[PDB]
């Protein structure tokens, strides 16, 4: 049975404040007894800007009922700072939260704020936590964005060693092996191998193409691998023609063909067309765009038609 | 010829290549779910007994919205910080559906939102005595006021006008040196914030050079190798994208960028790769077996809400491509028919029930998916283009001697160089905001005229008939 | 039957 906060001696000196909705508000929520009471007292606490243990406990009470309550999260962090609480303990508390609230902007930002403040010399333990976090939901956007920030932020502090980068790529390779269709993992690979400041840009490019082409041959209809290939070639200003022989069959490592691989692959045709454009063969490129528009990728009939006219 | 119906095309599963994975398992399951529904439903284009009718069930959707508009169960506490969104999703949907609110109810809407307004500046997800200002509630509240408000003393617009300086100061408090904005005090930084801020700043005539500095660079750097935009970018002591290209963040980025293009600053805004953005956009439209709805990320599932986020970005990316080609020197760019078919056949709640629209079959309808399905539907039904000749006409009628007091900048030199450049900026921003027109004869209403909903504006996502009187009020161009 | 998890805020 719920004990109202007005009947609790620890809160006797506090006068609760009612929500100021105004007259007959729209979209009003029928708050539970607990939630309303908690907010009545949070309003009083926040208005007088009290920084105490009871206020801290109150914020936890509220965010558990509403993990998206950004006002209360903001207040909670200021409480952790003012009371000089153990941020490591708070982080452990967030490990329970993150389990059930994987898509709360506020939980993830709170975790970012904690690690920025704690600023460990080696974030390896947090990185491993994040990895384990991705097992039950390998495509969680917030988590991937957070992983990016983590490595990015701590690399600027020079706290990411070469062995650490190496193990991270190893981990990313394993992720893509488990599911080559995980576009999130491909994105992480791009950061590790291309975009990050410390990316190896040498022979290295050649190794990458090998990986990409092999990925394509493993799963010819994998839109992720194709986008990565196109992005890669475009970023490093590399010609398509020389690699064409590896893609031609779907219209350096070569294809096999795996069972259940209907031809042609639309993105393979886009590659062939862009190859012709690179060769100044506008009419041949137009013809393949026309095929994409009329037969092989009709959902995008208009777009491919657009690309066709772009040649003429 | 360039927008084939899902029913006219071959529906086949995404090929496995003999390599199964978690992704494919989910994709195949979703494919079956959507296919079965299409198989049970009458082709909207045909002139069959027993088949389900796919007509837009506007009255059911109206009731769905009405049932939650005046009271929500305690479970909705998970959205307590997003009540301005609950208002927006509802009043915008009603606009699209062609359902008028009486003046009494509009007044209630205005009253509710005005109580979310802090004297310090900006709207929160609830009453000012309960929640602090946030960029997202501020967008949602402002747009809702444009939809339900008016210029009378109880119309709320007056209150916005008076709050211009404080809303501006709130925006400046959110501003980061790298070009990003925090969504709220101590809040997260991503393009959702940029988009919401830029819309409001544009509509209320509170744009200044100091507000925009680096904003363009932060957005540009969000574009990934895929062509779409991630949530944010990181500035290394170069700027790097922090995640996958995402429909939601691509929408905010494209829209943000477009809003910036009408600001007359030098070498501003930093360019994006328009063609790549268009390519990524059109590549997200699903195969026939998945109803031709959009997905939000490569190798993820189609979701009715991306009809707006991804579909709504199409005419923007298209306009940016057009300009990019004219910078060196027509059929539709996505399947407008298929998208409508997904909405009618798959995104509507089953008939004779609660109404509302949903993410996919198997998912409950909700206010959010109702609003975004319909917004996307509008984009597919009406050929929206940004017209240079309309922008010119706007320039010619603009009256620079009329307008609200200039916002005072935080930094002494943070404002426009002089009154002349300020008025030129005012004209450009205003003229372009009203540059979106509906191409005559460009209308395509799958299933017949009874399915027609109203025309939403790209970038802003409110009806044109709401946008114009609203922005004209704050620029004194009525 | 199942609730959708599309959070924008
Ligand atoms: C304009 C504004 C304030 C908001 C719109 C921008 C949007 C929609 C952002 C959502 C970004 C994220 C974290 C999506 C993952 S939900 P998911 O993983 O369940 O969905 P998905 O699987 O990617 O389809
Ligand atoms: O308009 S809709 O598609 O939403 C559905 C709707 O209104 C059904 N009412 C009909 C017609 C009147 C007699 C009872 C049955
Ligand atoms: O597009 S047309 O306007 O030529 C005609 C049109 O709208 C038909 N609506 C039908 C008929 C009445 C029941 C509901 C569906
Ligand atoms: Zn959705």
């Amino acid at each position: 049975t719920y004990i109202p906060m007005s009947q609790r001696r620890s809160w006797a000196d506090v006068k609760p404040i009612m929500q100021d909705d105004g007259p007959n508000p729209v979209v009003p929520i029928m708050y539970s007894e607990e939630y309303k009471d908690a907010m009545d007292y949070f309003r009083a606490i926040a208005a007088k800007e009290e920084k105490s243990e009871r206020a801290l406990e109150l914020t936890e009470i509220i965010v558990r009922m509403n993990p998206a309550h950004y006002t209360v999260w903001q207040y909670r962090f200021s409480l952790l700072t003012s009371l000089n609480k153990s941020l490591e303990d708070e982080l452990r508390l967030m490990n329970e939260f993150a389990v059930q609230n994987l898509k709360s902007y506020q939980v993830w930002h709170h975790r970012l704020l904690l690690l920025d403040r704690i600023s460990p010399q080696d974030p390896v333990s947090e990185i491993e936590y994040i990895h384990g976090s991705l097992l039950p939901d390998p495509k969680n956007y917030h988590t991937w964005a957070y992983l990016h920030w983590l490595y990015s932020h701590f690399s600027t502090l020079g706290r990411i060693s070469e062995a650490q980068w190496g193990s991270e790529l190893d981990w990313c390779n394993e992720m893509l092996r488990v599911d080559g269709r995980n576009n999130s993992a491909w994105g992480w690979r791009w950061y590790l191998r291309v975009s990050r400041p410390g990316a190896e840009t040498s022979r290295s490019l050649q190794d990458e193409l090998i990986y990409i082409l092999k990925s394509i041959h493993l799963i010819p209809h994998n839109v992720s691998a194709w986008n990565y290939l196109r992005g890669f070639l475009k970023h490093f200003s590399l010609p398509l023609v020389p690699i064409l022989p590896a893609i031609l069959p779907y219209t350096f490592p070569m294809p096999s063909l795996p069972e259940d691989t209907p031809l042609p692959v639309p993105l393979a045709l886009e590659y062939l067309a862009d190859s012709f454009i690179e060769q100044n063969r506008v009419d041949d490129a137009a013809k393949v765009f026309e095929k994409l528009s009329s037969e092989y990728d009709q959902m995008r009939a208009g777009y491919w038609e657009f690309r066709r006219r772009e040649c003429a | 010829e360039f927008t084939p119906s899902v029913y006219s095309l071959v529906s086949k599963p995404l090929p496995s290549n003999s390599r199964p994975s978690a992704t494919l398992d989910e994709q195949a399951e979703t494919e079956d779910l959507i296919s079965q529904l299409f198989d049970l439903t009458a082709d909207p284009n045909a002139l069959e007994h027993g088949k389900r009718y796919s007509g837009l069930r506007k009255q059911e959707h109206t009731q769905f919205l009405a049932s939650s508009f005046f009271q929500l169960p305690g479970k909705f506490v998970s959205l307590d910080a997003s009540r301005p969104w609950l208002v927006f999703w509802t009043v915008h949907s009603l606009d699209l559906l062609g359902v008028a609110l009486d003046q009494g109810t509009k007044d209630r809407v205005v009253s509710t939102l005005l109580h979310f307004l802090s004297p310090k500046g900006g709207f929160g997800g609830g009453p000012a005595n309960s929640q602090i200002p946030h960029l997202l509630p501020t967008y949602a509240s402002v747009c809702s006021l444009a939809i339900a408000g008016n210029d009378s003393s109880t119309g709320g617009w007056k209150d916005l006008a008076a709050a211009r300086q404080s809303i501006y100061e709130f925006f400046m408090r959110c501003k980061r040196p790298d070009g990003g904005f925090v969504v709220c005090e101590g809040g997260e930084v991503d393009v959702r914030g940029t988009y919401c801020l830029l819309v409001v700043a544009t509509l209320l005539d509170i744009i200044t050079p100091e507000l925009l500095h680096n904003v363009d660079k932060f957005v540009s750097a969000c574009q990934t190798y895929e062509g779409g935009f991630a949530c944010a970018s990181f500035p290394f002591p170069c700027r790097v994208s922090m995640a996958e290209a995402h429909g939601g963040y691509t929408s905010c980025s494209l829209n943000s960028h477009f809003l910036l293009t009408s600001v007359p600053l030098p070498s501003f805004p930093l360019s994006i790769d328009a063609n790549a953005a268009l390519r990524w956009t059109v590549l997200q439209q699903g195969e026939p077996i998945e109803g031709g709805g959009f997905r939000g990320r490569t190798n993820k599932l189609v979701d009715g809400c991306y009809s707006w986020w991804v579909g709504g970005g199409a005419p923007v990316a298209e306009e940016l491509v057009r300009r990019e080609k004219s910078r060196k020197v027509i059929p539709p760019i996505f399947n407008r028919v298929a998208l409508q078919e997904f909405t009618l056949v798959a995104a509507q709640q089953d008939p004779g029930s609660t109404g509302g629209l949903r993410d996919k079959p198997g998912k409950r309808p909700d206010q959010y998916h109702t609003c975004n399905n319909l917004s996307g539907l509008s984009i597919a039904q009406h050929k929206m283009s940004h017209s240079p000749s309309t922008v010119s006409s706007n320039r010619l009628k603009f009256d620079a001697s009329k307008g609200l007091p200039a916002v005072k900048p935080v930094a002494p030199g943070g404002g426009w160089k002089n009154e002349d450049e300020r008025q030129n900026a005012r004209r450009e921003i205003w003229a372009n905001a009203l540059g979106w027109i509906e191409e005559e004869g460009g209308e395509i209403i799958v299933g017949g005229k009874d399915n027609r909903i109203n025309t939403t504006t790209p970038v802003f996502n409110i009806l044109g008939l709401r946008l114009k009187p609203f922005i004209n009020y704050f620029y004194c161009q009525e | 039957p199942t609730a959708s998890a599309c959070n924008i805020q």
